[PDB]
C-alpha cells in the first residue's frame, strides 16, 4: 500500500499543479474579459 | 424480597462457651450473606461477609459456615464486649432483608 | 480511621419532613456507595435503599420507595434523607451504612453509622 | 538505564516512556522547559508516526536528568517517487497542460 | 458462562462447552470470517453480543482539508455560474 | 497508514472534482469571450 | 485503499465526453 | 434484550445499556470493575452512557458487561465483546458514501447553473 | 500503475472532451 | 552534545555523529554493536558515518549510538532512536520544495503564457 | 588455535627505525583489534596504542603518540609497527594483544604475543 | 589525565598449595573493568580474569577475582610449578588503558 500512497501524493500535487495554472489563466482569461 | 427468619428466635448461652447462631432463609440465597455485630448501645459493625470471609480489625473468633439455605456462625470465647445481638443479613437480592436475630 | 457522624435526636413534628445527615471523614465521600438502613421496632433491621454520592443515583426498597428520597452534598461529604409523611410508626433508629462502589461490594455495609434515633 | 538512560521508545502515535519514579516527570525538548507531567501516565506522546516526531527528548524525575534520547523519524506520508513512470507522467500532464493553456490563448486575439 | 471469542488467523470463531444457538447478528466451535468484514450479533450458548470496528474503510479526514475543498469548491461552482450567467447577458 | 491513504485518496479526489470544475469555468469563460 | 474513486470521476468525465460526442455527431449531420 | 448500542465518535466510545429501564447500571470490564470514580478520569460511566475518552484498542478494549445496581457482576450472563480501532476525527466511508456524495455535488451544480441561466434569461 | 493508468486515462479523457466540446462549439458561431 | 544528523536518500541512510572529533567513531544498534566487519556488508562505516545501503523496514530500525574508540557503549553521551520509511528514488516534499516547485512552475506558466499572448498577438 | 608470532630480536641501533611484524592465525585478523603493549625493563607494562586492521584509524598513547607508528598490512594478516628515533629507552619487549573490535570488549587483551626484544 | 595505577605489593612469599591474594588499587573508580593478566619467566603472557568475575576461555577454574570500585583483587589457591609467575592489573575506562607495576609470586 506504500507505492499507492506514492502515487496519491504524487497526483495531489500534480492535480495542484494544474490548479495553480487553471487559476492563472483564470486570471488572464478575467482580465481579457475585463478589456473585453 | 427473600423472607429471612431465624430457627432460633431466641437462646441461653453461657459464658466462655461456643454457641452457633443458625440462620435460614426461604429460598437459596447462593452463599450471599454477611454477619453484623450490634452492640445494645446502639453502634452496630460489619462482622463477615460472604458467609466465609474476614474483615479488617474483626477478631478471629468469629466465621461463619453452611451452604444453601442453613447457615451458622462460629463464636469461641465469648467476653463481656461480645454480649451483643447479631444479625445474618441476605445479600443476594434486592432489598437486603435482615432477621430477628437472638441476643447474648 | 473511616468515620461516620450524623445528626442528634433531630426533633421532627409527626407528618412533616425529616432529615438526618451522615458526615463522611477519612476518605473519599464520592468513591463509596452509601445506603441506609433502618432500626425497626428497636430490633428488626431492614434495607431502605442506597446512594451513589458519585453521581447522585439512588435505588430503593420498593415498599419504601415513597418513605424518604436519598440525597447527597458533595461539597459538605454529607447524605441526607428527606422522610416523607412519617407516621408514629416511622419513629425508628436510622442508620448510614457505606459500602463498596460497585456491585461486588455494595451488598455488605462494611462501617456503619451511631445511628440516630428519630423519637417524636 | 545504564547512565542516564532512561528515556525509551516502545498504534500510529509514539509511545515515549521514562525510567524514574511514578510521580512526576517533566519532560524536556530542544534544551528547555517544555513538560511537566502527573504519575499513573510516563508515556507522553507527541502524535503519530505520520506526523514525524523528532527532536532531542529527555526526561526529569526523582534521580538525575536523564540524557537525551532524539527520535528522528521519517515515515513519509509526503514523500513522492522519482521513478520514470511517475516523473514521465509529471513531464507529460506539464506539457499537455501548458500546451492546452497555449491553445486557450492563442486563439484570444481576435 | 464467560463466553469468549478467539481471534486467531485474523478470523473470530466462538468456542463454548456446547452448541452455539445464533438467534440475532451477522452469522462447540462456530466459525465468523475474518474479524475484517466487522461481525455483530447475539450468540446464546446454551451469551454474547459481540461488536467490531476494525476499520478498514476507514478515513482520517481533518477538519482543514476537507474544510478548503468544500470552501474552493464553492466559490469554483460560483465562478461557474458567473461564467453561465455570461450564455445570455 | 491506510486511514491516512485513504483521505488522501478523498483529497485527491477532490481535488480533481474542482479541477473539472476550474476546467469547465475556463472553458466556458474563453468561448464566451470569444463570443 | 480507495483506488476506485478515480474511476468514477473518469466515467463521471466519460458521460460527459459521450454527452458531447452524440450532440457532436447529432449537429454533425 | 437489546443490544449494546456502540457510539464509535473520533476518539471516544459510548457504550450503552439499555436492557435496564430506570436502573442505575454499572460497568466492569474484563471482570475488573470500571466506570464512574476510578484511577482514571478518561472513563465515566453517565447514566447508560460509558464514555471512552481516548479509547486504547489494546488496554481499554475487551469484554464489557453492564449490571444494575443491586446485581451482582457474575449474575449477568449477557457480555459484549470489544474491539475498535479508534482514531482522531476520524470517520468511517465506505466506497458508496464518496459516490453519493459526489453525485450530491454534480447534481447540484447542474441545479444550480439551470437556475442561474434562467434568472439571466428572465433578466 | 492501476491509479497511475487510471489518471493518464484521465488526462486523455480530459483532453478528447476538451478537444470535442471545442469542436462541437465551433459549429455552434 | 550536537544532535546526530541524518541524511536519507533513495534507499539508503547516513548516520553522521557530529561529536566526539578526531577519534574512531563505533556505532551500536539495538544494543548490538555494527559498524565493522560482519556477515552483512551493507552496512558500512565511516570515519564519521553509518551508511546503512539497503536500509531495510524494520530490520534495521531501532536505537543507533555512536561512541568513541575506548568508550564504553553505555558511556556515550547520546542516544538516537531511528524509524524511518524507505524507497526506490523517494524524495521528501517538505513545504520549502513544495512552494519552490509551486512558485518555479506558476513563474514558469505566466512567463510561456505571456509568451504565447505576444506571439499571438503578432501573427 | 589462535597464536601470534613476532619478528626476531633485533639489536637495533638508537636513532635508526625499527620495524617489528606480528602474524595472525586462526581468527579472523580484520574483525579483532590489535593492540600493542611495551614491557619496560621486564616489569612494567605499557599499553602503547592500538590500530584498526579495517579502518586503518589507529589511536595511541598520549606519551607514545609521536614515538611510535602503527600499519596494518591485511593482506598478509600481519600487524606493523614502524618505531621511530629508537633510544636505549626502548630496550624493551614489544608484546602485539588482541582485544575485540568494539566497546564492550576492546579493553581487555584476550592472546599475546611472543615478544620482540628490541634491544637497542 | 591518565589513570596511575599501581599496586601494593610487587613481590609476594608465597608457597605451594597455599591460597594467597593479590592487591591492586586504583586512582579512580573504575566500574568493574579490570584484567589480571600472568607473566611466564619466558615472557609469555595471557588473560586469565576479564571484568573481573567471569573467567577467560580455557583458563583453569582455580583463577578468581573479584572487587569493586577502586580496592580490586585475584583470588588463586593450589600454586603449582605452572602457577609461578608475575599478575598484572589493568584499567578500562580512560584510555590509556595504563597497567601496574606486577605482583610476582614468590616459592
Ligand atoms: C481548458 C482551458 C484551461 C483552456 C481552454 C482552451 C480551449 C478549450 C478553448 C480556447 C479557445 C477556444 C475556441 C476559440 C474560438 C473558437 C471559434 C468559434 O467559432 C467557436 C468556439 C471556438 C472553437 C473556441 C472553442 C474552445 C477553445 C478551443
Amino acid at each position: 500500500t506504500l507505492l499507492l500512497q506514492l502515487t496519491n501524493t504524487s497526483a495531489y500535487y500534480m492535480y495542484l499543479l494544474l490548479l495553480l495554472k487553471s487559476v492563472v489563466y483564470f486570471a488572464i482569461i478575467t482580465c481579457c474579459l475585463l478589456r473585453r | 424480597d427473600i423472607q429471612m427468619t431465624q430457627t432460633t428466635s431466641s437462646l441461653s448461652a453461657s459464658l466462655g462457651d461456643r454457641v452457633t447462631i443458625s440462620c435460614r432463609a426461604s429460598q437459596d440465597i447462593r452463599n450471599y450473606l454477611n454477619w453484623y455485630q450490634q452492640k445494645p448501645d446502639g453502634t452496630v459493625k460489619l462482622l463477615i461477609y460472604y458467609t466465609s470471609r474476614l474483615h479488617s480489625g474483626v477478631p478471629s473468633k468469629f466465621s461463619g459456615s453452611g451452604s444453601g439455605t442453613d447457615y451458622s456462625l462460629t463464636i469461641s470465647n465469648l467476653e463481656q464486649e461480645d454480649i451483643a445481638t447479631y444479625f445474618c443479613q441476605q445479600g443476594n437480592t434486592l432489598p437486603w432483608t435482615f432477621a430477628g436475630g437472638t441476643k447474648l | 480511621e473511616v468515620q461516620l457522624q450524623q445528626s442528634g435526636p433531630e426533633l421532627v413534628k409527626p407528618g412533616a419532613s425529616m432529615k438526618i445527615s451522615c458526615k463522611a471523614s477519612g476518605y473519599s465521600f464520592t468513591g463509596y456507595t452509601m445506603n441506609w438502613v433502618k432500626q425497626s421496632h428497636g430490633k428488626n433491621l431492614e434495607w431502605m435503599g442506597l446512594i451513589n454520592p458519585y453521581k447522585g443515583v439512588s435505588t430503593y426498597n420498593q415498599k419504601f420507595k415513597d418513605k424518604a428520597t436519598l440525597t447527597v452534598d458533595k461539597s459538605s461529604s454529607t447524605a441526607y434523607m428527606e422522610l416523607l409523611s412519617l407516621t408514629s410508626e416511622d419513629s425508628a433508629v436510622y442508620y448510614c451504612a457505606r459500602s463498596g462502589y460497585y456491585g461486588d461490594s455494595d451488598w455488605y455495609f462494611d462501617v456503619w453509622g451511631q445511628g440516630t434515633t428519630l423519637t417524636v | 538505564i545504564k547512565g542516564n538512560h532512561l528515556v525509551k521508545v516502545y498504534d500510529g502515535s509514539v509511545l515515549l516512556t521514562c525510567d524514574a519514579e511514578a510521580k512526576n516527570i517533566t519532560w524536556f525538548k530542544d534544551g528547555k522547559m517544555i513538560g511537566f507531567l502527573t504519575e499513573d501516565k510516563k508515556k507522553w506522546n507527541l502524535g503519530s508516526n505520520a506526523k514525524d516526531p523528532r527532536g532531542m527528548y529527555q526526561c526529569k524525575g526523582s534521580q538525575n536528568k536523564s540524557k537525551p534520547l532524539q527520535v528522528y523519524y521519517r515515515m513519509c506520508q509526503n514523500c513522492i517517487e522519482l521513478n520514470a513512470a511517475t516523473i514521465s507522467g509529471f513531464l507529460f500532464a506539464e506539457i499537455v497542460s501548458i500546451f492546452v493553456l497555449a491553445v486557450g490563448v492563442y486563439f484570444i486575439a481576435g | 458462562f464467560k463466553i469468549p471469542i478467539e481471534e486467531l488467523e485474523d478470523r473470530v470463531f466462538v468456542n463454548c462447552n456446547t452448541s452455539i444457538t445464533w438467534v440475532e447478528g451477522t452469522v462447540t466451535r462456530l466459525d465468523l470470517g475474518k474479524r475484517i468484514l466487522d461481525p455483530r450479533g447475539i450468540y446464546r450458548c446454551n451469551t454474547v453480543q459481540v461488536h467490531y470496528r476494525m476499520c478498514q474503510s476507514c478515513v482520517e479526514l481533518d477538519p482543514a482539508t476537507v474544510a478548503g475543498i468544500i470552501v474552493t469548491d464553492v466559490i469554483a461552482t460560483l465562478l461557474l455560474a458567473l461564467g453561465v450567467f455570461c450564455f445570455a447577458g | 497508514h491506510t486511514e491516512k491513504v485513504n483521505m488522501m485518496s478523498l483529497t485527491v479526489l477532490g481535488l480533481r472534482m474542482l479541477f473539472a470544475k476550474t476546467v469547465a469555468v475556463n472553458f466556458l469563460l474563453t468561448a464566451k469571450l470569444f463570443f | 485503499l480507495d483506488p476506485k474513486l478515480c474511476y468514477l470521476l473518469d466515467g463521471i468525465l466519460f458521460i460527459y465526453g459521450v454527452i458531447l460526442t452524440a450532440l457532436f455527431l447529432r449537429v454533425k449531420f | 434484550q437489546t443490544p449494546y448500542k456502540v457510539s464509535i465518535s473520533g476518539t471516544t466510545v459510548i457504550l450503552t445499556c439499555p436492557q435496564y429501564p430506570g436502573s442505575e447500571i454499572l460497568w466492569q470490564h474484563n471482570d475488573k470493575n470500571i466506570g464512574g470514580d476510578e484511577d482514571d478520569k478518561n472513563i465515566g460511566s453517565d447514566e447508560d452512557h460509558l464514555s471512552l475518552k481516548e479509547f486504547s484498542e489494546l488496554e481499554q478494549s475487551g469484554y464489557y458487561v453492564c449490571y444494575p445496581r443491586g446485581s451482582k457482576p457474575e449474575d449477568a450472563n449477557f457480555y459484549l465483546y470489544l474491539r475498535a480501532r479508534v482514531c482522531e476525527n476520524c470517520m468511517e466511508m465506505d466506497v458508496m458514501s464518496v459516490a453519493t456524495i459526489v453525485i450530491v455535488d454534480i447534481c447540484i451544480t447542474g441545479g444550480l447553473l439551470l437556475l442561474v441561466y434562467y434568472w439571466s434569461k428572465n433578466r
